[PDB]
């Protein structure tokens, strides 16, 4: 909740966007690993009664 | 005034080197996996599922 701080931070470069891209890549690779571990078969079987 | 630019560019270089090191570690893991898959599937018959 500051305006001058943002004006001074915009002069540093692309650190904000770089950190955002890194965190987005982490968040995507988490779901990628979750799908690679469990979602190995594209067919949901069920046990007989 | 020059000291601020020097510090900023040095920090940028350090961040780039760190990112390149992490990416090189990922590429090393991928290359080890690829070499293992080569030596197993190509130079022989593997009984490992998937």
């Amino acid at each position: 909740d500051s305006t001058e701080c943002s004006n001074l931070l915009l002069q540093y470069g692309s650190f904000c966007t770089q950190l955002n891209r890194a965190l987005t890549g982490i968040a995507v690779e988490q779901d990628k690993n979750t799908q690679e571990v469990f979602a190995q078969v594209k067919q949901i079987y069920k046990t007989p009664p | 005034q020059i000291d601020r630019l020097i510090t900023g560019r040095l920090q940028s270089l350090q961040t780039y080197v760190t990112q390149q090191l992490i990416r090189a570690a990922e590429i090393r893991a991928s290359a080890n996996l690829a070499a293992t898959k080569m030596s197993e599937c190509v130079l022989g018959q593997s009984k490992r599922v998937d």
